[PDB]
């Protein structure tokens, strides 16, 4: 399994 | 005389109050729906379905209304698949609010559906919630058990996972380098279509999608420095070699990469009429031996460095091969000649001069094979041809030595047996000459005119063998029949004029006497080289001759009126599909050819051949900007269909109403 992540 | 019409499968009828409730919800009347909900709460269904199966929350989602949506969410329960329906419609506000009978297969998850819709904003919204997607396997005990339990669900789940993984937005958002991920995923999906025969189309479409995403990402470069950073990144042009390995033809044939490759290729030739180019090429080719010796003596000298340019090196190799072919021409003329009666002759002068070239070719081929490995050698179809020609040359050299050792005296040629070693040596030498002359076809790739034609011809060769199979079957059938009919009347060679037996005589005879001869006769009748009197017999049995002539005519009709024209039609159809991509394939082949002369391993021509942190940081910065322009670009390119500005204007009226109350 691979965990998606974003790379006033 | 009449057909009654009834509802075979009837659902539960909705009450009048529920029908009015659903009509009010569809009409978007907040007051009536609120009053109905209140009277239902204090009087006592909220979770009723219309015949179409949509609960009130579903119609609220479909109507793009947030107010009553919150109204039901505050009072009602059973959200169910409302998140999936909101995601499919691509409504940001409803999805955000939801986060804060079914139309979907049960294995669908919100993240995979968002990836399917290819909506960058919704995917980014969901990814921040620490979601994850399973990694599909490539043949274990679990995979087998699941396949036995339910094959349809297993295949569909695999397809859904692979469609989720192949979305350009997901790769652009959650991958370290989208280019390498796209390459690997496209290759893997391409290999999967050959295993899953039933679903091949979908997998080819997904692989094409990945390749297109990689090419489009490459298309966003604005400066040469960024292009060099992208192409030279290593985990020498390492990225270009990786793309070549994965058959990324659209990526490689991009105009900017081609410009850079042409700049590298024509080094030392600034501004490269065609007559001047021809004169320069001939002048450089005539001087190849001097350049070779200059490189041999001292690479430090300017002359030694002169051959290191890939273009000059290619010219030198071509000139050397042309010299070898020209000196092959000299042997065919037999200027030196031979006594013809020496059973074993010593090699003539021309053979001695030829000898170094064959050894150089063998050394080059064996070194190439040893370095590349068996698999790489098998991959190139040209390498097989080189192997065959080198084997033929080796057989000729061995046979000449054997003949020289075995025989010492001289004898007239007419007395030798048919399997004499000398005759086999000469035949093999002629065949090797024919094969060697045909090797020049591989150089057509460097020309803008000839090269596309060469690639197209190579692409169409698969179907020709497919037709030759059927032709061989038909030929075998008819040969069997004819030989069965005509074998009772075989004659002897001494009974024929000139003592010639067969169809290679002045008067053809015994055409269908043996199976081998029958095959030979039926082969030559395709070109009209077999006469019609060969169907006659000496005993003059008219029935047998008529039957044989009818068999021959049926074979002629089938082979020439039917099969040839079907081959014409199929070649017409195949070429049209192939033609649309000829430029890209030709440029891929040409850049494959160019890169083989970039290294310094094989600078010498064959006759003379016998004698890290800062890279990753820069790559990330360029990737950060390439992805940013990509998401901006295709949104505006999708604005060719964006006339929804007026609907947002209504949202502005709604916001003004909200400010009012
Ligand atoms: C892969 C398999 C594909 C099969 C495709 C089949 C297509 C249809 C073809 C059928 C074969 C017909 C066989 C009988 C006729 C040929 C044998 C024959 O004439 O024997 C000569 C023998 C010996 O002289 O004479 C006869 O049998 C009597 C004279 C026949 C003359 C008239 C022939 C009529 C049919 C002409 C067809 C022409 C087709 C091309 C037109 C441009
Ligand atoms: C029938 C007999 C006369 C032999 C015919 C030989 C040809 C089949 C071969 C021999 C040399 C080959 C040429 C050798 C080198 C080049 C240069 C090559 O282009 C370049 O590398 C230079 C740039 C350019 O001029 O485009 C294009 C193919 C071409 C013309 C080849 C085309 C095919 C040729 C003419
Ligand atoms: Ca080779
Ligand atoms: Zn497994």
């Amino acid at each position: 399994v691979m965990a998606l992540k974003d790379v006033l | 005389d009449r057909i009654p019409l009834q509802i075979v499968r009837a659902e539960t009828e909705l009450s009048a109050e529920e029908k009015a409730f659903l009509n009010a919800v569809e009409k978007g009347d907040y007051a009536t729906v609120k009053q109905a909900l209140q009277e239902a709460e204090i009087y006592y269904n909220i979770n009723c379905m219309d015949p179409l199966g949509r609960s009130a929350l579903l119609i609220a989602i479909e109507n793009e209304n947030l107010e009553i949506m919150e109204l039901l969410l505050n009072h009602s329960v059973y959200v169910g698949d409302a998140l999936l329906y909101a995601i499919r419609k691509e409504v940001v506000g409803a999805v955000e609010l939801l986060l804060s009978f079914s139309e979907f297969t049960p294995d669908i998850t919100p993240i995979m559906l968002a990836a399917h819709t290819n909506n960058y904003e919704i995917i980014k919204l969901l990814v921040q919630k620490r979601v994850t997607i399973p990694r599909p396997h490539q043949n274990c005990v679990e995979c087998v058990s699941s396949s036995e339990v339910d094959s349809l669900r297993h295949s569909r789940s695999r397809l859904n996972i692979y469609k989720a993984l192949a979305s350009p937005s997901l790769i652009a958002l959650s991958s370290e380098d989208p280019i390498l991920t796209a390459f690997r995923l496209g290759w893997e999906l391409k290999e999967l279509s050959k295993v899953e025969n039933e679903f091949k189309a979908e997998y080819e479409e997904l692989s094409q999608q990945c390749k297109l995403f990689a090419k489009d990402l490459l298309d966003q470069a604005r400066s040469s420095r960024e292009l060099e950073i992208i192409l030279n990144h290593r985990d020498d042009l390492a990225k270009l070699k990786v793309a070549i390995k994965y058959h990324q033809k659209e990526f490689v044939a991009q105009p900017n990469c081609q410009q850079l490759l042409a700049t590298l290729w024509y080094d030392g030739f600034p501004g490269w009429h065609w007559v001047v180019k021809l004169l320069t090429c001939m002048t450089i080719g005539f001087l190849f031996p001097m350049l070779s010796i200059a490189y041999l003596i001292s690479p430090r000298s300017n002359l030694g460095l002169f051959i290191k340019k890939p273009f000059i090196k290619f010219i030198c190799h071509t000139a050397s091969y042309l010299t070898f072919l020209f000196m092959l021409l000299l042997a065919s003329q037999h200027i030196v000649r031979t006594d013809l009666h020496v059973q074993g002759p010593p090699p003539t002068v021309v053979e001695w001069m030829i000898l170094p070239w064959v050894l150089g070719f063998i050394w080059g081929e064996i070194k190439e094979m040893w370095d590349g490995g068996f698999t790489e050698y098998i991959h190139d179809w040209w390498n097989l041809m080189d192997f065959a020609m080198n084997s033929l040359y080796l057989a000729t050299i061995s046979l000449k030595i054997v003949a020289y050792v075995k025989y010492n005296g001289s004898r007239p040629r007419e007395e030798w047996e048919m399997w004499h070693p000398t005759l086999i040596a000469e035949a093999l030498f002629a065949i090797s000459n024919i094969l060697s002359s045909l090797r020049l076809i591989s150089l057509f790739t460097a020309n803008s005119h000839l090269g596309p034609l060469q690639i197209s011809l190579g692409r169409m060769l698969l179907d020709i063998l497919k037709f030759l199979f059927i032709y061989c079957l038909v030929l075998l059938a008819f040969a069997n029949g004819l030989n069965q009919l005509y074998f009772y009347y075989e004659t002897r060679a001494i009974d024929e004029p000139n003592n010639c037996k067969g169809i290679r005589c002045e008067k053809q005879n015994n055409a269908f006497s043996t199976l081998f001869e029958t095959l030979q006769s039926l082969f030559w009748s395709v070109f009209g080289l077999l006469n019609l009197y060969v169907t006659n017999v000496k005993a003059r049995h008219e029935f047998t001759e008529f039957v044989g002539a009818t068999m021959f005519g049926t074979y002629n009709v089938i082979s020439l009126v039917v099969l040839l024209n079907m081959l014409i039609a199929m070649m017409n159809n195949s070429y049209q599909l192939i033609a649309d991509h000829a430029d890209i394939e030709w440029k891929f082949a040409r850049t494959k050819l160019w890169m083989s002369y970039f290294d310094e391993g094989g600078t010498l021509p064959p006759p003379f051949n016998i004698i890290s942190l800062i890279q990753n940081q820069h790559y990330q910065e360029v990737i950060r900007n390439l992805v940013k322009r990509y998401v901006a670009a295709m949104i505006r390119n999708s604005k060719t269909h964006e006339g929804l500005t007026e609907e947002n204007f209504k949202e502005l009226k709604q916001d003004i109403s909200s400010f009012r109350y």
